[PDB]
């Protein structure tokens, strides 16, 4: 193993240190170390290729070092663009098998409590013709990602028909999420209206639809 | 002639 | 680990003024192998200088021969300039006809 | 009498993206006959003597493939030894290797060698029986165990007492006009006063080959070795060697001193004195 | 230099995974490179699988966690190399990457990477998406579409065959209690153009060869 701290944090412009540590089985091992940045949804990218060596001048914020079985990546001038998962890579001396670190999440402190933008769609005719319905509720932009969703049919909560997924990164540093209520066309027409209720850090909003539109 | 058999490393 | 270069400046054949000869600068006993050697005429560098291939002695110290063709005359003086990591400044050895 | 072949290899790491510098040189006795250098334009093994150029393309292709295989092996050892000694990434480091064989005057095998060094210090060497290795330090113990398990000595011994001897006999015969010569020292003496009461006597050997020579000074027939100055033997650049030995003599005692020269080109040790 | 991956996105438990990485602008038998496989899974992070390279002969290294199951094969005629991993169990569920390392940077400095291939290990049958439009519902404007009750996980969704380069969001697929996925996407549009401009939601579920297009009104 090649362990790392689960996460680190800082305000814009600060320096943040990520380290990865060998298992102390022998002292000369883990001599060549390299560092990888992985943004969400793409392949890892090489920052440093031997301790303190950069592939090109594009990586000037990044500074590698080593002491004993420990190696470190320092990120100076931390930007909102530098929030990513970072992995070190190395091998024991006398071996050819590469190992990666467990990964450290670098987090940037910033703009407070961005409220959820919210939208809701009624069942479409094409789906109703199939004897099916889905209420599609979407939660487009929020921060820091602590959101819960609940449904009411004519103020009657729904819990058996509801399915949801965990808040996740946009291409921006903000979060987004979605949910579905599954119901029959008879339930869609029987009830007078449906509410998707979204709560973000206590602040709460509702989006509503009805079969008469 | 130099040795023509590949050797293992240190 | 480090070893200081020994230096000799001499001619291939006994010096006679007006006759073709070769000016040798033999540098031995240094480590590491990074070394710079220039042949000088009246303080000026000679550009047409050849050298031997890098080789080493039983004690792992390196040696090289740097050489150029020259004609001895009473008015000119010749020297070898050696610079190495073990030398705090470039070392100059002047040609002596009797050495 | 006896003859020998040697190959000398040097590899130096260059920090950052640079390739190691690699140089290889081959000798028969005191005479160089081949080279390779990583920083040359040709990337081939090259001839360095007049008698080797009769070798055909099959020799020069085989020799070129085999110096590139040594070159590629040292790149991996440079990265390994940096780790065994726990060294930082910032400095250059040097590997040196010497191997070869000695063949007697009757063409029979006498002995073979291999020696390795890291940064100018002994690392590991083959023992005289060509069966086992001697390790210099605690990092070399890892290599010794690895090379014993791989039976590296058994492959190298079969080259040293076999193929090294066959090609040495070939070179000595094919270059018999140049390798098997013996040139006596063209000796002389010079007087150089240094003061009103003392002068220096310099005793010279020029133009000799092979490079093995002794120069010594006596006074009244007793050795003056502790008061003698010598230069180390130096190449002339044309296949011969130079040396001299000198003493400070008080003025008037130059007739009491005598210089002795011993070399294979002289039927018996030769004596000089000032006149 | 480009590295282009290809192969199946689903394999049945105890069957064999066979992926290709095809090389462009570089030579597979080059004596200054090596060709690698790496995988990423949420329970293990990044894991290295093996390499193959040529000097005067072909050589390989394999990780001990898969050594008995793995082999990497070059093809000098097509200038590509393939990963074969046998006896796929659910633990082999990951995104698989090919990569290059040279000799100027040391081993483990992966210089060039492939587009990752998502590999699924399940006994469940393949099922193409049921696709529906989501009406703009007189909101101001944005359009949506739903791709419902589909398996396995990889789906590509886009608007007007790629003509829209901005204003599009695709949400992560909801894994339903039935083991099928459901996914939706939206695009922000001008309300003045929506009145006359036609918008098609284009769904391409490559694992079932299903390519279906819905007009949204
Ligand atoms: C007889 C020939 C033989 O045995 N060979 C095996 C050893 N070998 C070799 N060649 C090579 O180019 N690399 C390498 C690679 C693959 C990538 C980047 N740099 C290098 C060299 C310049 C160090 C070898 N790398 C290792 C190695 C790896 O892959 C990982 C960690 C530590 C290592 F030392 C290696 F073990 C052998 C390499 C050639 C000579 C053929």
């Amino acid at each position: 193993a090649l362990t790392q701290p689960p996460s680190v944090s800082g305000s814009p412009g600060q320096s943040v240190t990520i380290s990865c540590t060998g298992s102390s089985s022998d002292v000369g091992h883990y001599n060549r170390v390299s560092w990888y940045q992985q943004s969400p949804g793409t392949a890892p990218k090489l920052m440093i290729y031997d301790v303190s060596n950069r592939p090109s001048g594009a990586f000037s914020r990044f500074s590698g070092s080593r002491s004993g079985n420990t190696a470190s990546l320092t990120i100076s001038g931390l930007q909102p663009e530098d929030e990513a998962d970072y992995y070190c890579s190395s091998h024991r001396t006398g071996y050819t098998v590469e190992v990666f670190g467990t990964g450290t999440k670098v987090t940037v402190l910033g703009q407070p409590k961005a409220a959820p933008s919210v939208t809701l769609f009624p069942p479409s005719s094409e789906e109703l013709q199939a004897n099916k319905a889905t209420l599609v509720c979407l939660i487009s932009d929020f921060y820091p990602g602590a959101v819960t969703v609940a449904w009411k049919a004519d103020s009657s909560p729904v819990k058996a028909g509801v399915e949801t997924t965990t808040p996740s990164k946009q291409s921006n540093n903000k979060y987004a999420a979605s949910s579905y209520l599954s119901l029959t066309p008879e339930q869609w027409k029987s009830h007078r209206s449906y509410s998707c209720q979204v709560t973000h850090e206590g602040s709460t909003v509702e989006k509503t639809v009805a079969p008469t539109e | 002639v130099v040795v023509g058999a590949c050797g293992v490393g240190k | 680990i480090q070893r200081t270069p020994k230096i000799q400046v001499y001619s291939r054949h006994p010096a006679e003024n007006g006759k073709s000869n070769f000016l040798n600068c033999y540098v031995s006993g240094f480590h590491p192998s990074d070394i710079e050697v220039d042949l000088l005429k009246n303080g000026e560098r000679i550009e047409k200088v050849e050298h031997s291939d890098l080789s080493f002695s039983k004690d792992w110290s390196f040696y090289l021969l740097y050489y150029t063709e020259f004609t001895p005359t009473e008015k000119d003086e010749y020297a070898c300039r050696v610079n190495h990591v073990t030398l705090s400044q470039p070392k100059i050895v002047k040609w002596d006809r009797d050495m | 009498g006896s003859h020998s072949m040697r190959y000398f290899f040097t590899s130096v790491s260059r920090p950052g993206r640079g390739e190691p510098r690699f140089i290889a040189v081959g000798y028969v006795d005191d005479t160089q006959f081949v080279r390779f250098d990583s920083d040359a334009a040709s990337q081939r093994m090259e001839p360095r003597a007049p008698w080797i150029e009769q070798e055909g393309p099959e020799y020069w292709d085989q020799e070129t493939r085999n110096v590139k295989a040594q070159s590629q092996t040292d790149r991996v050892d440079l990265g390994t030894l940096r780790g065994y000694y726990n060294q930082s990434e910032a400095g250059s480091h040097t590997i040196q290797i010497m191997y070869g064989c000695d063949v007697g005057s009757d063409g029979r095998f006498l002995r073979g060698y291999r020696q390795d060094a890291y940064d100018g210090k002994d690392y590991i060497a083959l023992n005289e029986d060509l069966r086992s290795w001697t390790a210099a330090d605690m990092a070399a113990q890892i290599t010794k165990r690895k090379w014993e398990a791989a039976h590296e000595a058994e492959q190298l011994r079969a080259y040293l007492d076999g193929t090294c001897v066959e090609w040495l006999r070939r070179y000595l015969e094919n270059g018999k006009e140049t390798l098997q010569r013996t040139d006596p020292p063209k000796t002389h003496m010079t007087h150089h006063p240094i003061s009103d009461h003392e002068a220096t006597l310099r005793c010279w050997a020029l133009g000799f080959y092979p490079a093995e020579i002794t120069l010594t000074w006596q006074r009244d027939g007793e050795d003056q070795t502790q008061d003698t100055e010598l230069v180390e033997t130096r190449p002339a650049g044309d296949g011969t060697f130079q040396k001299w030995a000198a003493v400070v003599v008080p003025s008037g005692e130059e007739q009491r001193y005598t210089c002795h020269v011993q070399h294979e080109g002289l039927p018996k040790p030769l004596t000089l004195r000032w006149e | 230099v480009q590295l282009q991956q290809s192969g199946p996105g689903l394999v049945k438990p105890s069957q064999t995974l066979s992926l290709t990485c095809a090389i462009s602008g570089d030579s597979v038998s080059s004596n200054s490179v090596a060709w690698n496989w790496i995988r990423q899974s949420p329970s293990r992070g990044l894991e290295w699988l093996g390499r193959t390279y040529y000097r005067s002969k072909w050589y390989s290294d394999y990780a001990v966690s898969v050594k008995s199951r793995i082999t990497i094969n070059p093809d000098t005629s097509k200038n590509q190399f393939s990963l074969q991993l046998t006896s796929m169990t659910p633990e082999d569920t990951a995104v698989y990457y090919c990569a290059r390392e040279g000799v100027t940077m040391g081993p483990g400095a992966f210089d060039i990477w492939g587009q990752g291939t998502m590999v699924t290990v399940s006994s469940a049958s393949t099922k193409g998406p049921s696709v529906f439009p989501l009406a703009p519902s007189s909101k101001s404007a944005a359009l949506g579409c739903l791709v419902k009750d589909y398996f396995p996980e990889p789906v590509t969704v886009s608007w007007n065959s790629g003509a829209l380069t901005s204003g599009v969001h695709t949400f992560p697929a909801v894994l339903q209690s039935s083991g099928l996925y459901s996914l939706s996407s939206v695009v922000t549009v001008p309300s003045s153009s929506l009145g006359t401009q036609t918008y098609i939601c284009n769904v391409n579920h490559k694992p079932s060869n299903t390519k279906v297009d819905k007009k949204v009104e």
